[PDB]
């Protein structure tokens, strides 16, 4: 069962390594990288079930 | 496009008859210690193509662990074949 | 001593059947009915529930 | 003639559990080749990839 | 209600809590006055069910029957004494309050309220009965008695909670039977017989048909000391009433398919009473007296139309006590004599001329007699399921005489000369022999006077 | 006379208290009604917090202007 | 040598707290990475010619069982490249996921592995520990939850919890006998799964004590099923009544609580209009049961007590926590709706 | 693949006797290699001729079956009123059984082939004919 | 001169005097709560 | 619900709490009273009343928790309820309002034997 500790308290244990468009350290872009912005913009709101509708 | 097609047809190292059989143990385990670079290289492709820049590390520890742990289990294949000689996957003894 | 083995038990019973009458005061929600069943405007009704 | 048709249960699968035991017997090249086909048969066979 | 439960769940703790051999006395003398109770605030209505609680009606139902469940119980201490005596006390201790974890779930039961207490109630004994069969046995084909007694009872009684879980989220809730007053019909598809079919199985496993009894005189034969829980086993099977309270609703509509359930059983209740009639040992000999004139109960719920139900639980109640007495007497004989061999005890009635009065008085309510209840149960069921078809008087008229044969063998077999080699059976039935053998006579025949006490409501 | 005064009574209680127990039933066949047609069958909405998902945490994304002009 | 033992049987859970906690695929793969490298001593300690010949047939059976699911993971970096923890975007990788990962749970086949080890490692002390790998993979089954086939982990669970139940009705030696019935109720908790996932869980707990007090039991000298008749007239009795108070619980009768799990999975996997799958899975524990009865004829009966055995001393094992469980072994099913509602 | 039955299930129902064995020996026949798999598999098996040969025979026998069982239906399922139903598709089952029985010799096989998997054959198209389902959501 | 530890004996006591303390320490002050909210 | 990973969240102000003489927290250490009296009897105590402070502290403890946590059970189906009514109550377009029939009206079958 996910507990999802590290929403309660405050670490970061990954999170960051998770996508492809958080940092990359000296900011620099990935190819595909302006769609991901476009596309977690669509489905956060959303509970996931819809979305793929 | 066709490097992702070869190596996979590499990654079926698996070849299960031969990843425990026949004897000589020490082929068996040896398939199985390549079986990366099967792992290793397909994944330090799609990581490289697009550039990822941070999941770069991951490569690294794809191996960290693949010598790490698969020289562990080198360590039982001394005592099988201390108290024998031939290692040889016919030993069967504990039985159901 | 005075052998509370012996008919200590029986008491059980006045001990259970109380608890019957722990109910009622919850089940009282109907005092209407049309079957005679009145609770009218008698001082019966009032007992018991 | 009602205890040949019950009872036919119980020596049914009493012996279907001596082949499940008996020749499963040892060989770890004999587990291990088997696995593969199963886990072929699994593309083959259904929804599995659909 | 608590009443009941709270009292007999306390005598659970009257008995290890007391000293030594006291023990049984001390028991056996409370037992008896739960009886006050057991009357107490029961036997009001009669019209427009009491029902007393949220999820227990105790009994209202016009289905008493709870009355005698808490007779049985001190009737088996009189009863269970005899060879019960030679093990530890905290053994004895045991044997008696398992027994009495019996007595605790036959008063939740019969009440329930609704389905879904019955059934984990109905599956919760088996637990007590397993244990008392395996262990204080007698020979060691009681093993096998332990299984067969499972895997039926259990066996086909778990599609039932498939069936009762499909009608809580189908049709309101179950919670309670005494609202029925929403119930639709089932019509007919290749779907619904299996409900049908689900919804009855598991009970007919209990009162057998002619098939899968298999197991009855498997666990009769072989059980217990006194019958000390075979007496209790004699009430478990007919506690399959509560088919009365399904079949009367609850798919009413559906008599389509009952013929297979009432030509099978009609013509095995001319059957198994007539494989009776050349059996060797004494204890099989009444194990298939219980089937035949309780497998006649299979074709008075079926039938619908009251004269039935007048007639169908005077039966339950009826060999209740007949067919509990005579494995009472048939222990005693065979506490003297060591065989229960039905030829070896021959030559009696003269040594022990008392307990002849006995015999006959028990023999003789088989044959029924027209005052007793037992006719007057069975002939409310000849007058219905004469109405269905005339032709019923025949199978069922000839029960009435391969059955009369069936009794008296039994006895005329206790009159002869014999002398013969015994020096064994000295002891002229002492008290608890014929005390324990009462208790059945003088209550069973009495309620003949005001026999409107036990009747449906039709 | 002496008895049914003594002990037990009558259409006062045993009549009119399941007029009691029957309001303590027929809200709960209500409320298993009404799961069946929201818990079972929600459904493609997935609209209340039943089946809903995680998808993505649209927080830990980057708007600054990371080097290269097109991307 | 006595510290480090904490140091290892210490880093174990922490090789599955880092499964349950993590977002990020990788951990989940160096989470249950560091078991099959920080299990393997434990097995050894007496050094003998089996648990040697055991733990190298458990070694390579947990070696390519995490190695395929590091191909499972790295398909679906090339589509849709976002790791973290979700429904996997294409069908290869569940169905390289869920079947090589039946590996760990051992499912309805791939044992020929739970009788292999769980007999005759030497160590009977435990082997109550693979009670954690039942523990870590399911706590990735319940996140990746809404992506199955829906037609494989049925049907690895109804080819189990059959060829567990028939596979030890032929045996004798007791380690076996929960090595078989352990793949029984991992039929019952996977067939479940896509149908409301919590009511698994359920079964997961009421399993890891009913299996966990047993061991505690076994333990005191018990091996052989004909070492548990020198039991009663040897040991205690008191000891009788508890092995006969769960056994029969275990496979479950309702007054006890092993009716438990059944009596509310079955309100869940109908409500869904299959009635036609749960009959077979509810009439097929049945003789699933017939190992503990004739197992419980072995203690109850007083079998030829085992020679002249004269065991005067009292005990000195550790019971711990033994003096609680079949209190809620048994007595729970009075007590709880909450199982539903309470975890959650 | 799950569309065998999909055309199965869909044109002949009742009629085209000849297709209808001729699909339903391809089923009953096709099961009849994966036992032929763990056969050799899991039960040793050195015959490089030999093993081929028994292997062989064992996927055979287990094969027949599959054919006559489309064709004891379609039959009967076309001669009395043509349509199926319930008890029509039945017959399959008893015959059909008996092939294996008629294999190996009967007395304690033939029977029960006869009856249980005559038993099991109804079911089936009592299945979709109330339409059952085995595998669901909601 | 009973020869228990004398050194955990009444630590379980003790103990059970701060629980029921502790628990109705949580509980009287909580059901104030219930109104202090409602 | 929400604020993941807590016992029970700061919402549950509003209920009732489930304070004591409720049966089951009584039966609650019940199962422990009969637990205790076990705890004796494995090793040959041989007292069947031995020293009350083991004989003691279980009952201490099973009330106590099996208090706690019955704090939020009953939490936990109210959260149920309000997550339901909430969305039954809108879309009503998927909750109709039933008519008001008596007999005058249906016919059932009628088959009576
Ligand atoms: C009740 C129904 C009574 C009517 C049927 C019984 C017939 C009379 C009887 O018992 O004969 C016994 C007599 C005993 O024969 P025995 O074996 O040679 O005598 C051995 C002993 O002497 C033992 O046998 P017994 O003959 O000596 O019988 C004992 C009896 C003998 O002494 C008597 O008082 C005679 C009893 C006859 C009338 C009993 C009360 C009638 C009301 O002693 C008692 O009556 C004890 C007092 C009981 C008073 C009960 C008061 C109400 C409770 O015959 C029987 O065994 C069969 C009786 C059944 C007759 C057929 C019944 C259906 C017609
Ligand atoms: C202490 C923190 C750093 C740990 C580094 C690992 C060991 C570093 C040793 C530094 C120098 C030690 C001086 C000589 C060793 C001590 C000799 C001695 O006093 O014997 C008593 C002993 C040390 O014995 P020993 O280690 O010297 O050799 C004896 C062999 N055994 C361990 C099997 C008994 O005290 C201990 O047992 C503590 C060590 C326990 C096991 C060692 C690994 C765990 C270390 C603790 C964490
Ligand atoms: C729950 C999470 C997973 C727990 C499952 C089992 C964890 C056991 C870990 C230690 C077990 C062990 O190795 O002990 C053997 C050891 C014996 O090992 P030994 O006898 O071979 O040698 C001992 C060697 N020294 C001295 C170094 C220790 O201890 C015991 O004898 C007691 C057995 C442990 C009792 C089991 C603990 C929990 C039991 C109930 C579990 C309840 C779970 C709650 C359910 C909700
Ligand atoms: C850094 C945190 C360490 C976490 C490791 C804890 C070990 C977990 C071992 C699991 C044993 C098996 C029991 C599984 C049931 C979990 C019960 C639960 O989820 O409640 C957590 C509880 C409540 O859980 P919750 O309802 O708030 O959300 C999680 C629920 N699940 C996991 C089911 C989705 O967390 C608490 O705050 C209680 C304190
Ligand atoms: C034999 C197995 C075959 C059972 C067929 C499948 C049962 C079934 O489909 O039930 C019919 C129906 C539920 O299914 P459905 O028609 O979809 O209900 C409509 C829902 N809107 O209605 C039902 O819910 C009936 C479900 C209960 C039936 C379960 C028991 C069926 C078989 C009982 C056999 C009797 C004893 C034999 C076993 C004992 C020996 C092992
Ligand atoms: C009074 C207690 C019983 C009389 C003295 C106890 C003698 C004893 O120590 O035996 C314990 C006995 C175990 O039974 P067994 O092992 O088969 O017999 C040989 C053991 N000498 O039986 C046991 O005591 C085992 C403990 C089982 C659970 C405790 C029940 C013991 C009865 C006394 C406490 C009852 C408390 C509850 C009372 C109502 C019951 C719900
Ligand atoms: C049901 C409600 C659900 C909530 C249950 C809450 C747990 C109940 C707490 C009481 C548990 C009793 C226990 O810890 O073990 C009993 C015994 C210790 O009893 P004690 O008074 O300390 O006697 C010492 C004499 N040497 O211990 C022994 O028998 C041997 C000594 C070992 C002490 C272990 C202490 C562990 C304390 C926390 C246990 C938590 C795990 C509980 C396992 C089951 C949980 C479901």
């Amino acid at each position: 069962p996910f507990f999802d500790v590290q929403k309660r308290l405050g670490v970061d244990l990954d999170r960051w390594m998770t996508i492809q468009s958080a940092e990359q350290p000296h900011k620099i872009p990935s190819r595909c990288h302006a769609f991901e912005k476009e596309w977690i913009e669509c489905a956060h709101g959303i509970g996931s079930i819809r979305a793929e509708k | 496009s066709m490097v992702y097609m070869n190596i996979m047809m590499a990654f079926t190292v698996s070849l299960v008859g031969l990843l425990m059989y026949r004897s000589h143990l020490m082929s068996s385990l040896l398939c199985l210690e390549g079986m990366m670079l099967s792992l290793f290289v397909m994944a330090a492709l799609t990581i490289l193509n697009s550039h990822f820049t941070l999941a770069s590390m991951m490569p690294i520890i794809l191996l960290v662990f693949a010598a790490c742990e698969a020289a562990l289990g080198l360590s039982l294949l001394v005592m099988v074949s201390n108290t024998y000689g031939t290692d040889y996957v016919q030993n069967l003894n504990l039985l159901q | 001593r005075d052998h509370w083995v012996h008919v200590l038990v029986p008491m059980g019973f006045v001990f259970g059947y109380y608890l019957d009458r722990k109910n009622d005061e919850k089940l009282t929600a109907f005092r209407n009915k049309s079957l005679l069943y009145k609770r009218e405007l008698k001082p019966n009704e009032e007992v018991t529930w | 003639w009602l205890e040949a048709i019950l009872p036919k249960t119980i020596s049914l699968a009493q012996m279907k559990a001596s082949t499940l035991v008996t020749n499963q017997k040892g060989l770890i090249k004999l587990y291990f080749l088997s696995f593969l086909i199963t886990i072929l048969i699994s593309m083959i066979l259904f929804n599995f990839h659909e | 209600m608590l009443k009941y439960i709270i009292p007999t769940i306390m005598l659970m703790p009257l008995t290890w809590l007391s000293k030594n051999n006291m023990i049984w006395v001390n028991s056996t003398a409370h037992s008896l006055l739960i009886s006050f109770t057991s009357l107490l605030l029961m036997n009001q209505f009669g019209d427009n069910s009491l029902n007393f609680s949220l999820l227990f009606f105790s009994d209202s139902l016009s289905t008493p029957l709870l009355i005698l469940t808490m007779w049985l119980l001190p009737l088996m201490l009189m009863a269970s004494q005899h060879h019960l005596s030679k093990e530890n006390l905290t053994r004895k201790k045991l044997f008696i309050t398992m027994l009495i974890s019996l007595q605790l779930f036959l008063i939740m039961t019969f009440t329930a309220m609704e389905l879904i207490l019955f059934y984990i109630l109905f599956e919760a004994t088996l637990v007590p009965t397993l244990i008392i069969i395996t262990r204080w046995g007698n020979q060691t084909e009681r093993l096998n008695a332990g299984l067969y007694f499972l895997f039926y009872t259990l066996a086909g009684s778990l599609p039932l909670l498939v069936a009762l879980i499909y009608i809580q989220n189908t049709v309101g809730s179950l919670n309670f039977l005494m609202l029925q007053y929403w119930v639709q019909p089932v019509h007919n598809s290749w779907s619904n017989v299996f409900m049908w079919l689900a919804c009855m199985m598991a009970f007919m496993v209990k009162m057998p048909l002619y098939g899968l009894h298999l197991w009855l005189p498997k666990a009769h034969v072989e059980a217990p000391i006194a019958g000390s829980m075979v007496l209790a086993a004699v009430l478990l099977k007919l506690g399959g009433y509560g088919m009365l309270r399904i079949t009367l609703i609850l798919n009413p509509m559906t008599d389509f398919m009952a013929y297979p359930f009432i030509m099978l059983s009609l013509w095995g209740m001319i059957m198994t009473s007539s494989i009776c009639l050349r059996q060797t040992d004494l204890k099989s000999l009444i194990a298939y007296s219980s089937v035949s004139h309780m497998a006649l109960v299979i074709v008075a719920i079926l039938i619908q139309t009251p004269w039935s139900y007048m007639g169908a639980t005077a039966l339950m109640i009826a060999h209740g006590l007949t067919s509990s007495m005579l494995f009472c007497l048939a222990n005693s004989n065979y506490e003297r004599i060591h065989s229960r061999t039905m030829i070896l005890a021959r030559g009696l009635q003269t040594l022990l001329p008392l307990m002849a009065t006995w015999w006959l008085l028990a023999s003789l309510t088989n044959l029924a007699l027209p005052p007793t209840i037992n006719l007057i149960g069975e002939l409310f069921v000849v007058m219905s399921t004469f109405s269905w078809s005339n032709i019923t008087i025949i199978l069922m008229g000839v029960n009435m005489v391969i059955t009369a044969l069936y009794s008296l063998y039994m006895l005329i077999m206790t009159q002869r000369g014999k002398y013969t080699y015994h020096i064994n059976n000295i002891s002229p039935s002492f008290t608890r022999e014929n005390a324990l053998m009462s208790l059945h006579i003088l209550p069973l025949l009495l309620l003949t006077l005001n026999p409107k006490i036990i009747l449906g409501p039709l | 006379r002496w008895i049914a005064r003594t002990f037990f009574d009558g259409p006062e209680k045993n009549y009119e208290r399941t007029m009691a127990i029957l309001q303590i039933e027929a809200e709960k066949a209500e409320l298993r009604l009404k799961e069946l047609e929201v818990r079972r069958l929600m459904r493609a909405r997935g609209d209340g917090p039943w089946f809903h998902y995680p998808t993505i945490d649209k927080e830990l994304i980057d708007h600054s202007p990371k080097a290269t002009p097109d991307n | 040598n006595p510290i480090i033992f904490i140091i290892i049987l210490l880093t174990i859970m922490l090789g599955t707290i880092i499964v349950m906690i993590s977002s990020h695929w990788l951990l989940v793969w160096i989470g249950f990475e560091m078991n099959m490298l920080a299990i393997i001593p434990i097995m050894m300690k007496n050094h003998n010619p089996r648990a040697t010949e055991a733990s190298t047939k458990y070694f390579l059976t947990q070696s390519t069982a995490s190695m395929l699911l590091m191909m499972a993971v790295i398909i679906n970096l090339m589509f849709s490249g976002q790791w973290t923890v979700m429904k996997l975007f294409n069908p290869m990788a569940s169905m390289l996921m869920t079947m090589a990962l039946a590996m760990k749970l051992g499912m309805a086949p791939f044992h020929f592995w739970v009788p292999e080890v769980t007999q005759g490692i030497p160590l009977s002390s435990g082997l109550i520990l693979l009670t954690w790998q039942k523990l870590a993979p399911m706590s990735v089954l319940y996140q990746i939850f809404p992506s199955i086939n829906l037609n494989l982990i049925l049907t690895l669970s109804v080819l189990s919890i059959l060829i567990g139940g028939w596979g030890g009705l032929n045996q004798t030696q007791l380690r076996k006998i929960m090595a078989y019935s352990s793949i029984a109720h991992m039929g019952w908790m996977t067939a479940v799964l896509p149908y409301n996932p919590t009511m698994t869980l359920l079964n997961l707990i009421i399993y890891i004590i009913m299996t966990s007090t047993m061991f505690t039991m076994f333990m005191a000298n018990s091996t052989t099923t004909t070492l548990s008749l020198s039991h009663t007239w040897n040991k205690t009795p008191i000891m009788t009544v508890l092995i006969l108070a769960t056994l029969l619980s275990m496979g479950g009768l309702p007054p006890l609580s092993g009716f438990m799990p059944k009596w509310m999975i079955i309100q869940e996997m109908t409500k869904n209009n299959s009635i036609i799958l749960p009959t077979f899975m509810a009439i097929t524990a049945l003789l699933n049961l017939y190992f503990y009865m004739r197992l419980t004829y072995s203690t109850t009966l007083t079998m030829f007590p085992s020679t002249n055995n004269m065991k005067m001393k009292w005990q000195f094992p550790l019971m711990k926590k033994m003096t609680f469980l079949p209190t809620m072994v048994v007595l729970s099913t009075m007590m709880l709706p909450l199982t539903p509602m309470l975890s959650v | 693949a799950k569309t065998v039955l999909r055309q199965y299930w869909d044109i002949p129902e009742g009629t085209e006797c000849h297709r209808k064995t001729y699909a339903t020996t391809s089923i009953g026949g096709a099961a009849g290699l994966v036992v032929s798999a763990y056969s050799v598999a899991l039960k040793t098996p050195t015959s490089f001729l030999e093993g081929v040969a028994r292997t062989g025979r064992y996927t055979f026998t287990a094969a027949a079956i599959g054919a006559i069982f489309g064709l004891t239906s379609c039959i009967s399922a076309q001669v009395r009123e043509k349509p199926d139903d319930p008890l029509n598709y039945l017959i399959g089952g008893c015959a059909g059984g008996l092939i294996l029985g008629a294999r190996t010799r009967s007395y304690g096989i033939g029977a029960a082939a006869c009856a249980y998997m005559g038993l099991t054959a109804a079911l089936v198209k009592m299945g979709q004919l109330e339409g059952w389902q085995v595998f669901a959501e909601p | 001169h009973g020869s228990p530890n004398w050194l955990k004996v009444g630590l379980t006591l003790g103990t059970s005097v701060f629980l029921w303390i502790y628990l109705i320490k949580q509980h009287n002050e909580d059901v104030l709560e219930y109104k202090r909210r409602n | 619900g929400r604020a993941t990973f807590q016992f029970l969240p700061d919402e549950a102000r509003s209920l009732p709490p489930p304070k004591l003489t409720d049966p089951r927290l009584a039966f609650v250490g019940f199962l422990g009273y009969c637990s205790g009296l076990i705890d004796n009897a494995i090793r040959r105590r041989p007292v069947l009343l031995a020293g009350l402070h083991r004989q003691l502290l279980y009952i201490t403890s099973f009330v106590f928790v099996g208090y706690y946590l019955l704090k939020r059970q009953d939490y936990m189906y109210a959260v149920r309820d309000h997550d339901m009514f909430s969305y039954i109550k809108s879309h009503p377009e998927d909750f109709p309002e039933k008519d008001k029939k008596t007999y005058g009206e249906v016919f059932e079958e009628f088959h009576p034997v």
